[PDB]
């Protein structure tokens, strides 16, 4: 009866729209939360007959080390998706665009300059920067690629890791920066915006040297008895009206051509963000890269 | 005991809901002739609403919203977000249509067992969304999962909606 | 004293924002209206001492045959403009993006299909299509290019001109299609939305074969005693707050990176329009093209 | 004559504006103690507002807007876009701030000369924007270009704003 969904997203983003799907299709949806790679490992070791049905969130097209645990599928709506972010992976459908950002505590910042990864290396900021374990999370790993892609030097990744505190969970970074335990941290757009809107002294910085953009995906999980509504769920999440949702109510960046962006405050539109082009975008695969920066 | 308290509360809310249907019906032929821009007819609607509020034991707050009108007995402006939304209606009021929401904040029976028995209450829909809680550890709008649920409880379906009343002990 | 502005824009678009400039800078602004090339010709013959101060509207970067009538200038804001539409002409600053469209009367259309220029050539539509003189208007000229750019055959332009009724004024096309005198016409977004918002049975079609996108410009007119507020006007029209307004209040498509588009109701977003790329965009200059097709 | 009509109109509007300012001053020490969700205090505001409307020959409509309140004497719901906006005020009303707009729809004098003499009226600001017109050729919000037209006219500046009253013929 229950349609189970793995997601690294915070509840405040997905629970409301999945609730709307429960009411529309008369289904019960359970969410299993956790860091991206923790879910993928727990899932891999999970017995076929106890596996959930759907994986949403994370950069799935780039960090699934076990393709056999998923069912190939792409929705009919890829036609309406932005050309540059359509998935070239038969297990993953593109769902959202999510900038990775530096979050700065504006009460603690004072006159220190933080406009990128290089500024995070100012010795005054030593021990006062937080980020999440790149082995377990999409956020830490995507930031390490961005740090690596600056001048393609593994020394830059290590200099940052020596300079900053590693945390177990992505959501702990913005929380502790927001509350004044760290001057800055490496997070993503939606989590920063969430806390900025609650009133915390949070400034969102898109690194000038090159901002990494996450293309979040949705993937069907291979299990014994897949829920009959799970392909309706994927079409639903990629639908224009739901995307128009993610845009209006949550400030999300839609994957579709026909959904416009939203004039929000202190959140930039994509065309004003200094993104890393596909050109300078590191190549090495996930496991390879992680072993390289160890 | 718990099973007694669910029956009596399930029966009290049915009686309560029953009285609101009767109100809406009685005045389908009365409200169509009132204009809520006229201060004599506003008094006529408030008198009828407050009469309803006090013909039953539960603590109820009404919200009558529409074009440049907001009418309520929630004089201290308690947050309705923490109250059970219980019924909604579109009423024709001659000059326009007004939405009537009835909220339940508490009942004297649930307040009593909470104090005397430490028996708390939840109301949940068929998708386990919480629609009412008097225990601070659950909050409306979120979900309740009977997995993590580890208490003694009896549950019953309410007549007016696909909702379930759960009385549980800690 | 009075600051005079030449513009082919309809009053309902520029009059409100210029009004806001009048009582922000304590200036009187007069607008001289007319078809793009008619204004440019009248301006050319006008005495230096009797010329206005500013020209706004029209595809100025590409259809000024007399550069000597203008002052070189570009606002400091070009840095914030979209890279692909920044003016590479020293007399023109880019100001707006304006799709050229086909407007269809949905009361008359019936089951006739009009998805682009080729469909306009159905023999059933002969004598029932309207367009504006390509010699005098930005709109007629830009449509002829797009027709030409389909298959790069001058025979397509002539087949259309034999198939359709030419009108003197761009604004006469939408009015007469809107009121049911023509089945369809060639026009521009912003004038079609105008008539559609008044309740007329107007359908906006972005031609699949390819949609010409107009980059409207602003240029300083060379005169005897330029108005001291005229450079402040150019900076005002390219400011973010005014663009945001144009977006919010008129559904215009902004030239700036940092101004997001607005949401639907028949005006597609840019990424969902079938635009003619830089690739298939013909190369020939203004006067050459008019002579080629006449 | 036309010159006499502009002087008399200017002086009448000045007296009118004079009375509005008097109203707002008086009653500042009367509003801060009134609550507009109370039907006795709303009646007190209407009585004072209507008292002001009728100390004046000009036909005036008030709009008092705020949180879930709209108070006006525009009972036939005439479009305010065709009226002259005379003033605007923000009033402190104990429960909240409410905006008061005063509109001038016509004057008995301008209505009379238009009927008997075909002498029409315009009010324009310093940028030639039309703020009032009883001639169907001109519409509020657009520009008055005197050179496009040939009329007899006399104009005068009004005391309360950078506006010009124009009475003209032909
Ligand atoms: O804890 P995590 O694995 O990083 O989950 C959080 C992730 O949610 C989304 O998918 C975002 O695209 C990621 O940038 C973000 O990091
Ligand atoms: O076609 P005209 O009579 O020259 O009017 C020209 C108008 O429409 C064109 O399509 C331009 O995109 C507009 O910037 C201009 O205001």
């Amino acid at each position: 009866n229950v349609l189970t969904v793995y997601s690294p997203y915070q509840s405040n983003l997905i629970r409301p729209i999945l609730n709307e799907f429960e009411k529309q299709e008369h289904v019960k949806i359970e969410i299993k939360h956790g860091s991206t790679q923790v879910l993928l490992s727990n899932l891999h070791n999970e017995d076929f007959s106890e596996r959930g049905d759907v994986f949403m969130g994370g950069v799935l097209s780039e960090t699934i080390d076990h393709p056999e645990d998923f069912v190939p599928y792409q929705d009919t709506s890829v036609t309406q998706q932005l050309e540059d972010y359509r998935s070239n992976n038969k297990y993953v459908t593109s769902f959202l665009l999510m900038p990775t950002v530096i979050v700065v505590n504006s009460d603690l910042q004072g006159d220190i300059k933080i406009r990128g990864y290089q500024d995070l290396l100012q010795p005054i900021l030593k021990g006062k920067i937080a980020y999440s374990n790149p082995n377990t999370t999409t956020t830490g790993y995507q930031h390490m690629r961005a740090i690596y892609s600056m001048h393609h030097r593994v020394s830059d990744v290590h200099q940052f890791q020596n300079h900053a505190m590693q945390l177990s969970k992505t959501s702990k970074v913005i929380e502790d920066v927001a509350k004044g335990k760290y001057y800055a941290g490496l997070s993503y757009e939606q989590d920063a915006r969430t806390w900025k809107n609650k009133g915390y002294p949070v400034s969102i910085v898109y690194p000038i040297e090159g901002t990494m953009l996450n293309v979040d995906g949705i993937a069907l999980v291979k299990n014994a008895h897949p829920h009959p509504k799970r392909k309706k769920l994927v079409q639903y999440l990629t639908s224009r009206s739901v995307q128009q949702r993610l845009v209006a109510e949550f400030d999300a960046k839609s994957i579709r051509k026909d959904v416009s962006e939203q004039s929000d405050q202190s959140i930039e539109n994509l065309k004003n963000i200094p993104l890393i082009p596909k050109s300078k975008l590191p190549d090495i695969p996930h496991h390879k890269f992680l072993e390289m920066i160890q | 005991t718990i099973h007694q308290h669910v029956d009596e509360s399930q029966s009290s809310l049915h009686h309560t809901e029953k009285q609101i249907q009767t109100f809406i019906t009685q005045h389908n032929n009365s409200f169509q002739e009132l204009d809520l821009t006229n201060h004599h007819d506003v008094t006529a609607t408030k008198r009828e609403l407050l009469k309803l509020i006090h013909q039953q034991p539960a603590t109820l707050y009404y919200e009558l919203s529409g074009p440049n009108q907001f009418i309520t007995n929630n004089y201290e402006h308690l947050n309705t977000k923490n109250m059970y939304l219980f019924s909604t209606h579109q009423l024709k009021f001659k000059n326009s249509t007004y939405m009537l929401k009835i909220y339940m904040a508490n009942t004297p029976r649930l307040s009593e067992i909470k104090k005397d028995n430490r028996q708390f209450a939840l109301i949940v829909d068929q998708y386990d969304n919480i629609l009412y809680a008097n225990d601070d550890r659950f909050t409306i709008g979120e979900k309740y999962r009977p997995q993590q649920f580890g208490f003694m409880n009896e549950s019953v379906k309410l007549n007016h909606a696909d909702h379930r009343l759960i009385i549980y002990k800690d």
